[PDB]
């Protein structure tokens, strides 16, 4: 938590900002990670438009690294195509 | 005396598809390099290197 205060004191973080939450997924995690954690928050904010870093910038960048770490590297159409390609049938197994 | 600065090659991005993903991360980098000035502002700083 220190180090996020430390590597993320010059930005515009907004109301809604705490890593308290956020700690159990950074678990293992240095400096050097947590620096670029606020980076890439930072450009995750700005790919949107958002002026500040909102918790669910953070929240989606650190969903983002988990998901590009099984190899699926996909946007939002080709996610959803691909969901509704699947029938409903064999998805309420899984759900289940 | 054999590296090639070259400074067109006549390949565009549209030639490159099927991976719109690392498309627009690539993107993202080569506009924080062009246009690092408004985005240092934030403090958004591009990587050196990409593998």
């Amino acid at each position: 938590v220190q180090i996020f205060g430390v590597h993320s004191a010059g930005k515009n973080l907004a109301e809604d900002i705490d890593f308290g939450k956020l700690v159990f997924r950074t678990v293992g995690f240095s400096g050097a990670d947590i620096r670029n954690l606020v980076n890439e928050a930072a450009i995750m904010s700005v790919r949107k438009g958002r002026s500040y870093i909102y918790q669910q910038d953070i929240v989606d960048v650190l969903d983002k690294q988990l998901l590009e770490g099984m190899g699926v590297l996909l946007t939002e159409e080709e996610q959803q195509k691909c969901e509704q390609s699947v029938s409903y049938e064999k998805k309420r197994l899984l759900a289940v | 005396k054999f590296i090639s600065a070259e400074e067109k090659t006549g390949v565009t991005f549209d030639d490159f598809a099927g991976q719109e993903y690392i498309k627009r991360e690539l993107q993202e980098i080569v506009r924080i390099l062009k246009n690092d000035e408004e985005f240092q502002n934030k403090g958004i700083y591009c990587p050196k290197g990409v593998l």
